[PDB]
RNA sequence: UAAGGUGAUAUGAACCGUUAUAACCGGCGAUUUCCGAAUGGGGAAACCCAGUGUGUUUCGACACACUAUCAUUAACUGAAUCCAUAGGUUAAUGAGGCGAACCGGGGGAACUGAAACAUCUAAGUACCCCGAGGAAAAGAAAUCAACCGAGAUUCCCCCAG
RNA sequence: AGGGUGACAGCCCCGUACACAAAAAUGCACAUGCUGUGAGCUCGAUGAGUAGGGCGGGACACGUGGUAUCCUGUCUGAAUA
RNA sequence: UUUUGUAUAAUGGGUCAGCGACUUAUAUUCUGUAGCAAGGUUAACCGAAUAGGGGAGCCGAAGGGAAACCGAGUCUUAACUGGGCGUUAAGUUGCAGGGUAUAGACCCGAAACCCGGUGAUCUAGCCAUGGGCAGGUUGAAGGUCUAACUGGAGGACCGAACCGACUAAUGUUGAAAAAUUAGCGGAUGACUUGUGGCUGGGGGUGAAAGGCCAAUCAAACCGGGAGAUAGCU
RNA sequence: GUUUAUUAAAAACACAGCACUGUGCAAACACGAAAGUGGACGUAUACGGUGUGACGCCUGCCCGGUGCCGGAAGGUUAAUU
RNA sequence: AUGUUCUAACGUUGACCCGUAAUCCGGGUUGCGGACAGUGUCUGGUGGGUAGUUUGACUGGGGCGGUCU
């Protein structure tokens, strides 16, 4: 899953952490 | 000696009778088979 | 019921089949798990219960946009 | 429309009417108990028991209307929790139940045939379930054809056992 | 036509052919008002977890067969004039 | 009727009256008959039309070969002295009939299998809530190692109600689709009983007999698949 | 005590007692496509299953077969790739 | 590819708060587990627990024996 850092990932890291956590967006 | 039918009204109405048939969809399936019949008497209620 | 509430696969019948090719009823079930969606929008989660396949639909489309089409169709969340 | 009439078994009684509110026929209205989706709560159907509001009362009571549930929408209110959201309340709109077939869809046998039987058959039939309409469904080519062409869907006869 | 009448009726009776009729409600087909629906013309645009694939099933007259095509429970996954 | 064979003491029929079994549709072949004839005939449909239109088709006038293909021939084979099938028999459409096919297919008849319902008012187990058990015995623990006295245990004892059902006789088109009479077992308990409730059919329940689940049980009843199928009578 | 209601009441079933065995609790197990519910508002001195059947004296030898339990060197072996 | 650690998916039939008159459910907070468990699809094993069935004929009755070209 593409992803822009805001602070290529597994689709779970993204989804369940960097998404909801706020410290990225995907592409 | 001891038979089947041991009458009880309201062993029959809780049973048998039109409260207990409408309170499910095959006990109004039984009443619109009877009702299609013509029966003069749709439950054991009268 | 077993339904995913984005794509709305559910429960299909067929056949298992032997070597002999006997054939005897069966289902297929979805993939469905219960999920917390972070929507970003509300400051929420939201728990919907989703096939594998809609939690890609999910990833692809957005939340936003899915929980808009569930609206749209009367799906409850 | 009328010289007759008050449905039947079914006579009688007491009457109504004969120039037009006798009766009879048709249109439109009025009335329309109780049970039943039954909807104010309950219930062993045709019963039992309420709340609220008006109005009447001769203080004993009395009448009438409203009060189900769900969905949608709107307003107001409103947690854990800050904003909120869930929740709550009220109003409006709709639904609900029934019905022979036909129609679309979700499920789906077995006997039987195979001269046994399991693949196969019976058959996507019977049956159960959901939903609709006067019909439904389908439908305007990511279709066929064969280098010539056709031009959405549906139905009938062929092609062909 | 048909039915009735004390046996079998064109002319006894009710009808029948034919010719007519609506205060009221209502179907329909027109015409003409009104509310919303908004024609036409240049210039774009052209349906993605989709098509396709692997696995399992189902549907196609077609039983996996050398098996196209359709549907999809599961895992994937384009090009987009 | 069935049989090698039936007066047969094999089957069926008490009698009468009424009803009761080779059909229907569509295909296909053959026969008869009618029409037309190297042709015959139309289907749907159009038509107010039993008319008329409609020849899409179908059958026939050519076969041989797996086929390409050739064609009164063709196939076989490198090729036939040959050999196989063909060539010198009129068909076709109605109408009637015989047979066949698919359909319940001459009629009646299973035991069963499947699907959806109805049933625990009988009975099995359980749940809740009420009731019942005359009369008479025995004398545990305990109490005040043994004595007296006291005490009142028990799926304890004898025995009515009550619950059962061991034996015999009767009855067996019964008084009764399970009883009556004389005797018999339990009778404070793993007891018995009223009312109501719950468990549902490959399912229940079973101190277990395949027992019981409404006079039905090695898979209830009712309706449906259904005219199942029946090489049998 | 129980049993074949309606030809069997028994030596059959049950039984207290005994043993094996499972089960650490969201227990095993059972009814349920599931949610749940029983087990149990119990917790190994408990609960389920199995066999035996008061009590007394006892219960010998066999693990090759079939199960069950434990093991994991080696062989073989699925989808998948 | 195995192992440790982590938390953020996921589990919780721990505690507490709220919806709320509620021992269901949901939301919240927190603890404990934790990428395990569990579920879907596929797949090997096991599977009279359940189901559909098969289990020949001749024969001095049938069976047993024998036989079947
Ligand atoms: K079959
Ligand atoms: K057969
Ligand atoms: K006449
Ligand atoms: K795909
Ligand atoms: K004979
Ligand atoms: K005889
Ligand atoms: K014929
Ligand atoms: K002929
Ligand atoms: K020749
Ligand atoms: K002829
Ligand atoms: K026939
Ligand atoms: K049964
Ligand atoms: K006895
Ligand atoms: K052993
Ligand atoms: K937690
Ligand atoms: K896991
Ligand atoms: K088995
Ligand atoms: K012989
Ligand atoms: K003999
Ligand atoms: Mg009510
Ligand atoms: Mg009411
Ligand atoms: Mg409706
Ligand atoms: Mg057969
Ligand atoms: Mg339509
Ligand atoms: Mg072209
Ligand atoms: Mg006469
Ligand atoms: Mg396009
Ligand atoms: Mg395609
Ligand atoms: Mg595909
Ligand atoms: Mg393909
Ligand atoms: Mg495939
Ligand atoms: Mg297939
Ligand atoms: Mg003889
Ligand atoms: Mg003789
Ligand atoms: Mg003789
Ligand atoms: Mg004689
Ligand atoms: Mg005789
Ligand atoms: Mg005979
Ligand atoms: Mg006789
Ligand atoms: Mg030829
Ligand atoms: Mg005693
Ligand atoms: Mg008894
Ligand atoms: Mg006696
Ligand atoms: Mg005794
Ligand atoms: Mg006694
Ligand atoms: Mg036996
Ligand atoms: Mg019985
Ligand atoms: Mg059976
Ligand atoms: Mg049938
Ligand atoms: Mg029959
Ligand atoms: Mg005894
Ligand atoms: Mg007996
Ligand atoms: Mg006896
Ligand atoms: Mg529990
Ligand atoms: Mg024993
Ligand atoms: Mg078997
Ligand atoms: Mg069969
Ligand atoms: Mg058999
Ligand atoms: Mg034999």
């Amino acid at each position: 899953m593409q992803v822009i850092l805001l602070d290529n990932v597994k689709a779970g890291y993204a989804r369940n952490f960097l998404v909801p956590q706020g410290k990225a967006v995907p592409a | 000696m001891k038979r089947t039918f041991q009458p009880s009204v309201l062993k029959r109405n809780r049973s048998h009778g039109f409260r207990a048939r409408m309170a499910t969809k095959n006990g109004r399936q039984v009443l619109a088979r009877r009702r299609a019949k013509g029966r003069a008497r749709l439950t054991v209620s009268k | 019921s077993r339904v995913c509430q984005v794509t709305g696969k559910r429960p299909v019948t067929g056949n298992n089949r032997s070597h002999a090719l006997n054939a005897t009823k069966r289902r297929f079930l979805p993939n469905l798990h219960s999920h917390r969606f972070w929507v970003e929008s509300e400051k929420r989660f939201v728990t919907l219960r989703v096939s594998a396949k809609g939690m890609r639909v999910i990833d692809k489309k957005g939340i936003d946009t899915v929980l808009a089409e569930l609206r749209a169709r009367g799906e409850k969340y």
